[PDB]
């Protein structure tokens, strides 16, 4: 049951960053490192996420990864940075400079040595891994490439283990870079075979939530990492608590993954209500399950209503009765099947775990692989053959050591993944 | 090449007036 | 010219200040002196 | 880390990078004498001492300014050495800059450089400063930037380059000048940024509203676009852009790095607590073409990159909204084959502002970097004039007893003929 | 009782003995005027007075005075003899020559009485702990004759010489070489056990470990003062498994010819660093095997192990140490030689080992010492006498050998042990 | 361990006497002979260079000769002239008029026996001494032929003591005698063939390095002499203090020279610095290694370029760590494998002094033998036979006691000197 974190680029550094402060937290560790818990539950199965040393010094078994220095000095500088294990600190002298190649396979091909040499050191120490999550973007530079290239080589060795991947991916809307198309596109399939099931987060679906569901009028990139955080701690909510109905990772890849390659989903939070409204709503899994649902309540820029659900996983924590849940999950079945897929019966999933988060009586976390990241992935894929068509911005790639043809077959690879969800979608029985 | 005096920009100036200034704070320290 | 001012970054800071205690006593007992 | 060597070349460079150096100093709360009673890093080396020294190379074959300098109230700030100053200037002469003068001055130089660069052990940069109108900037910063580029190789080279105006000149051969070093800029500079004198002094006059605004004001501005675009790399920011990383976005192709540049908001204390300094609203001043550093009017091209670098209390939200807004109006419009086409780097520290200057204390700021196809205007200009002035032969022997072929002239117009064309090029649509 | 004579031959020497013995005082409280200020374990190397002080149990032997001068002007004035701490007047000038047949005769005599006056008092006198260097003279020729009397004198005595051999690029002199395979005669003859303690290692071991970016000769006697302390606790205190000199001696050296022994040391941490590291036995003997974490510029792959010797302290288990010492015979990177598998020796002990105040390494409540015998060894030794073949293909520097009353075939004889020494290792490499 | 200090000629007694204010000032005697340093390390050791009066005056351990009185009232009018003993000071009437016949045959011969026996009744003062050293210039007869006769029965007397020698090589740059070359030539071959090291200083050397690094307005002798002084304190340092890494001058002479034949060395100083980088140049380790090895450091004018580096020794000073003194001169070993020789591994010798020069932070003495140290009596034979041609000047030496053929011996001795340079500067493994 252990499960081990690693960090890629400064997008992973933050949003882990915060995911082991929230983490850290919720188990009741010191950011200095010791424990000021007042439950028994947590030290369970502390060892899941925290590995203890000999000082009864419970340091994250967390792997930080990147080629920019800066972002190893901003997180040792936050409040909880000298909780993480300083020689996991594997850094660079260059940035990567928005680069596939600059981090995937000339500079990071160097430095990702010694983060395999430290993560199978953490791994052996284990009784027995679960698997291996990374946080990341393949909208950055070292984020997607390097952090792809540490996908492609832990598949070589941990073959039967989870690979849980948290990539936070773009829209033009909020595309700080230019070379989004490229840093994607070069990026999806590593995803596609490298890992068992990846759970994709988008940028402005966070901003999204932030204005409309939670009227925020100064969100930064702080309090949108801790809404993030919050689906980051619940897939492994079962893990770390015991559960009256529980699950697992390799519970939510067999349960949401029909087939091999479908294998990307959509996540979904709740509670999300404004402090205002707040004071006048119910905490209730009643109303919890339209919060599950809602398209404003959505954790990704595509609608729901344009896409239809193949599989979906809900992971619901506190005192709740599953009598009730269970029920419901059947109602808003029944209610929209035509949204679900009629050839699997049941393709919401039910799982109860006992310790909700901080505050919250009552907390889910929505999981689903909806038909929907068809537009998404389509229209990256345009943006991409935009200017793949006019050879611009490819001067870097060419001369840093990359090749036309494997190009041309990773924009095969989206155009023959994309291909598939709307003649799923659209299938009679 | 013809030496001027100080208060001229050209040539070894620069290193002159530095030189006149640490001589005075040597003599002034004695 | 004067040597101290040749050879001192410092001309009068350098040549009055005191010379450095050998290694062996900054070392070796100096926790000792306390 | 994040090492960037300044290099001023010429007059005009060292005017420039002594404006430059005033507000990294300020800014950087370095005293004159060089001590602050590490974000400095990059562009100041501590000694055992506790002083710091800035990583700069003025180099100049002419003697007036450097000896102003050596003069002035920095003396005790700027190195003695990197401060290399010949005996006889270029004179306005490209050739006498690159073949004669150049020759002598360039081995010495290329060891400053050397000596620079064995200080830093993370040279990420070099941020060249120099006017192609004069005879030193052109000449001997072609032969530096071709030396640099053979010797280091792939590191970042960014020109910040003042271009002869299509009306406001102040000299002759100036065209000769541009038009010979052109073809060297193209060839060893990563990015090139246009430093037009036109649209500084406009700038100047209708919203720093200074009625007899001079070179101190024109260089105090390029200090303060400099320094904006440092900032990412110097301090914290929600989006750290690094020089390659807003390298990488500049640069479609290799003949294509002539970037416009421009930043608000260029305002004076009076208007600061008049006008309203939202995000939204310095981000359509900076895209009006009016508030723009280079005298070309972007309307009559369009624009293939952008690159938006905040400064300041902004946040990511007015940006995008800004983003938006852009997108939305048709006023301004953008290539078919670049969806994105937006750099964003945010960065915490506010702009800062040099006592007795005309720029106002301000929350925050905006600089824009694009690279866009409109820049042909000003080659289409600069062309014409040296078509004009070489129809009937003038100005010509003086670069022809300096060791310069006739035939060279002709080779930088027939690249400044094919740069164009690739302009044109790439601005067409499908 | 388990009672040992300390002796420091060379400057170097010296400044290794000086860090070993502030380094005995901090472990056993004994101040530097020689008196504990508020159990016999102390009596291995602090011989008691009648007014209540303590008297190291070592001898300083140098030929130039420009340390012994410091050593007693120094903080241990009070705690070191004035008597004992015997200096010449000339240096013995990186010589083989000067310091065994010019300055080294008339001074060993004196040096033999003083070991005369340091063992008589010894009632249960048990070995000769001798730190030196061979890069220079009299580490190599004062070091040589003193040892050469000495084993005339004691019959099968034991010794432990820890010297400092040239190590691969690093070195000081340039008839280094030249004074290393000269005093391989005497270091191959005349010692019961050789340790190398090469600076590259050391070096390497403080800026990758240390997290310090200037160590010096203070930090590398310092890491050379825990080693040797790792050695002696295992007689200095009780333990679960204790280890005599002799006890790991006659079970880590399998021939006479082959006792040069390699060694590392772990954990090594910093302040910051020493809270942060799950410091398991385990892991701590990967730090120990693995070729960064040694002294020695020597790395066992090129080779194979045939005697190890890992001598834990604090609070370490036996089956704690039986783990560890499983994985390591499981894990494939070393390989062990085939006719003796067990190849082990696990000495225990229950006293931490103790930091010295601004010191470097951090407290620590586990730690191991290793002592490893490996063919791996031949290659330092490959090294060094090819060095000094090269250098002496056309006789440079050979002139003052000559001069200093030194005869010429004695480099003959000392390449032909050398190669003998080569092919030794090759040969017990070798499998059957 | 001491050393007994001689002084020759004018130069030879200007250089000495500079190189005595200089040690006195550093072990803190004032002219007046009294100590008044605040650090035990100065007394512990002032020993080796001033002996005890019965008042306790420390009195200079030096002997001043020349044929001239001239330079003995300036030396006794210097600031710290009255500090030498009076017995010491040995003069004649006659000057030698720049002749090596005069100063060697005839004139020196007559006051030779009263030299020795002031330098007897010194070293049986003496406790254990450690050497001789002779400070002295070859362009004059006053100093070469009489330092060579001091030499020649100096070393007859004390046979197994080191003699360190300071020979001012004059330069065709800076040449103001015409019997130039025929002094050096006469004086050369003493000093070759009767001494165990004799080491060089040059006059254009000394100049350069007043013009280009250290930029002075009016460099006269006096800061070349300070130089030479200041190097000659470094040379023995590392005896009168203590040190990481300790050497004497036998101990660099062991290891200096590989054959007793080749025992001419070059100078080093660092940190050479004028006021535009004394203040600004950080003083640090790297500095005094990179300066350490250029020509407009080097205070003897033959490039380094065209030869090889036989063998070289730095004598650091100042409390500084021990890896980069021999890490940044194992970086030269493998950046200028060129300059340095093959069959000398290691070719740099490296010691560590606790103490710097007074005044300084950090300091190092580069003393090294070279296959370039060639080119200098290469060009002093080719003056010298062109002159002996037709016997030019050669009357004021033969109608002194010289014989035709000393000059022939003289020759061959060259002859010897430089083809034994060249064959081991072309010698190959
Ligand atoms: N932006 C800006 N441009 C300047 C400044 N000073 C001079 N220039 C430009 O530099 C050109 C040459 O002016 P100069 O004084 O001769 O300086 P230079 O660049 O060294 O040219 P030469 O000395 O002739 O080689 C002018 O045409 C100006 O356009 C300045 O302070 N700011
Ligand atoms: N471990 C250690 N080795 C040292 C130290 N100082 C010097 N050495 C070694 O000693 C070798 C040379 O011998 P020296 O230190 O000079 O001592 P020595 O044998 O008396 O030789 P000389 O002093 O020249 O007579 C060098 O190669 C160094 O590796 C030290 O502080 N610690
Ligand atoms: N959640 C979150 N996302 C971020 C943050 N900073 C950047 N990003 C995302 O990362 C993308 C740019 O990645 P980049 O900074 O270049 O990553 P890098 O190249 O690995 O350093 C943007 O599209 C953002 O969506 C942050 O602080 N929090
Ligand atoms: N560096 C230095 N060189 C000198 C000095 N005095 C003379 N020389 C040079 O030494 C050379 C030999 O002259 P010198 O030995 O003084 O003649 P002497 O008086 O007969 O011994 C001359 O060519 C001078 O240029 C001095 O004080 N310092
Ligand atoms: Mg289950
Ligand atoms: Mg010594």
């Amino acid at each position: 049951r252990e499960i081990v974190s690693c960090q890629a680029g400064q997008c992973g550094n933050q949003i882990g960053s915060k995911f082991w402060e929230v983490i850290s937290d919720e188990h009741g560790v010191d950011p200095t490192g010791t424990y000021q818990g007042d439950s028994d539950l947590q030290l369970e199965r502390i060892n899941v996420y925290f590995d203890e040393s000999s000082g009864g010094r419970y340091v994250p078994r967390a792997v930080l990864m990147d080629l920019e220095p800066g972002t190893m000095d901003s997180v040792r500088a936050g409040p909880y940075g000298q909780l993480f294990r300083p020689d996991n600190f594997i850094f660079g002298q260059s940035g990567a400079g928005n680069n596939w190649a600059k981090g995937h396979y000339t500079e990071g091909a160097e430095l990702i040595d010694s983060v395999l040499d430290v993560c199978r050191k953490e791994a052996e120490s284990c009784d027995c891994l679960q698997g291996f999550q990374l946080s990341h973007s393949l909208g950055g530079g070292t984020g997607s490439g390097m952090g792809t290239l540490l996908i492609s080589k832990l598949r070589e060795e941990y073959p039967d283990r989870i690979m849980m991947t948290f990539s936070v991916i773009p829209s033009p809307r909020v595309s700080d870079t230019v070379v989004e198309p490229y840093n994607t596109t070069l990026s999806v399939h590593q995803l596609v075979e490298n890992s068992d099931e990846s759970m994709c987060i988008d940028n402005e679906a966070l901003y999204d939530i932030c204005f409309r569901t939670l009227k925020l009028t100064t969100p930064t990139f702080g309090d949108l990492n801790h809404l993030v955080a919050a689906v980051m701690s619940g897939v492994t909510c079962c893990l770390r608590f015991p559960g009256q109905l529980n699950s697992d990772l390799r519970k939510l890849a067999v349960n949401l993954v029909p087939f091999p390659r479908l294998h990307f989903f959509m996540m979904g939070f709740a509670p999300l209500t404004s402090r205002g409204s707040q004071q006048y709503r119910g905490l209730s899994v009643a109303e919890l399950t339209q919060q599950m649902f809602d398209a404003k309540n959505m954790m990704q820029a595509a609608d729901p209503r344009h896409g239809r659900y193949l599989t979906a996983s809900a992971l619901f924590r506190g005192r709740m009765s599953t009598k009730e849940v269970d029920e419901q999950m059947l109602n808003v079945q029944n209610k929209n099947s035509s949204y679900f897929i009629e050839w699997i019966p049941n393709n919401i999933k039910s799982s109860i775990c006992d310790i909700p988060p901080k505050g919250l009586k009552m907390s889910v976390t929505f999981i689903g692989n909806n038909t929907c990241i068809q537009e998404m992935f389509r229209r990256v894929g345009e943006q991409f053959t935009g200017m793949f068509r006019r050879k611009a911005f490819l001067h870097w790639y060419t001369g840093e050591g990359m090749d036309e043809m494997e190009f041309t077959e990773a924009e095969s690879n989206m155009n023959d993944l994309v291909s598939e969800y709307q003649q799923y979608q659209d299938a009679t029985v | 090449v013809q030496q001027y005096s100080p208060g001229v920009l050209i040539g070894n100036w620069f290193e002159d007036i530095a030189l006149r200034e640490d001589q005075l704070k040597l003599y002034k320290n004695q | 010219i004067d040597r101290a001012l040749l050879f001192s970054v410092d001309p009068v800071a350098d040549p009055a200040a005191p010379l450095p205690l050998s290694t062996y006593a900054d070392t070796y007992g100096a926790f000792y002196y306390a | 880390m994040r090492e960037a060597i300044c290099i001023h070349i010429g007059q005009a460079g060292c005017q420039v990078g002594n404006a430059c150096w005033e507000l990294f100093c300020l800014e950087h709360g370095i005293q004159p004498d060089g001590s602050m009673p590490d974000a400095f890093n990059t562009f100041f080396s501590e000694t055992g001492a506790g002083k710091h020294v800035p990583r700069c190379l003025f180099l100049d074959l002419e003697p007036t300014v450097v000896d102003e300098v050596r003069t002035g109230t920095y003396r005790q700030l700027f190195n003695p050495e990197q401060l290399v100053s010949g005996k006889e200037d270029a004179a306005n002469n490209y050739a006498r800059g690159h073949y004669t003068i150049g020759k002598e001055i360039v081995d010495l130089a290329l060891d400053r450089i050397r000596k620079l660069a064995d200080n830093c052990t993370g040279l990420q940069g070099f941020m060249v400063f120099h006017a192609v109108g004069g005879g030193t900037g052109s000449g001997l910063g072609a032969l530096l930037l071709e030396r640099l580029s053979v010797d280091y190789g792939k590191k970042s080279k960014l020109g910040y380059t003042v271009y002869p105006s299509p009306q406001v000149s102040t000299a002759v051969v100036e065209p000769y000048n541009c038009v010979l070093s052109t073809h060297s800029l193209l060839e060893h500079t990563d990015v090139a940024t246009m430093l037009d004198n036109e649209a500084i002094y406009d700038l100047t006059r209708r919203s720093l509203d200074i009625e007899r605004p001079s070179y101190t004001n024109v260089n105090r501005l390029i200090g303060q676009v400099v320094s904006s675009l440092t900032a990412s790399l110097r301090f914290d920011g929600a989006l750290n852009v690094d020089l390659t990383e807003f390298q990488t976005n500049l640069v479609p192709y290799p003949r294509i790095h002539f970037v416009l540049t421009s930043y608000a908001p260029v305002v004076s204390a009076e208007k600061a607590y008049h006008e309203q300094l939202s995000v939204a609203d310095i981000t359509n001043s900076v895209f009006e073409p009016a508030g723009m550093l280079t005298k070309c009017d972007p309307r009559h091209g369009k624009y293939m990159s952008c690159c938006l670098m905040y400064r300041g209390d902004v946040v990511p939200k007015d940006v995008n909204a800004a983003i938006a807004t852009i997108k939305t109006k048709r006023t301004i419009q953008f290539v078919d084959w670049c969806p994105t086409g937006f750099k964003c780097g945010i960065n915490y520290q506010p702009p800062t502002v040099v006592p007795g200057g005309d720029l106002a204390k301000v929350q925050r700021a905006v600089c824009m970097i694009a690279n866009s196809t409109a820049i042909a205007e000003v080659f289409a200009r600069i062309d014409h004039k040296f078509d004009l002035m070489y129809s009937k032969r003038a100005f010509v022997h003086w670069y022809v007893g300096e060791g310069m072929e006739e035939g060279e002239f002709s080779e930088a117009r027939e690249d400044l003929a094919a740069l164009e064309k690739d302009y044109e090029e790439v601005g067409a649509e499908s």
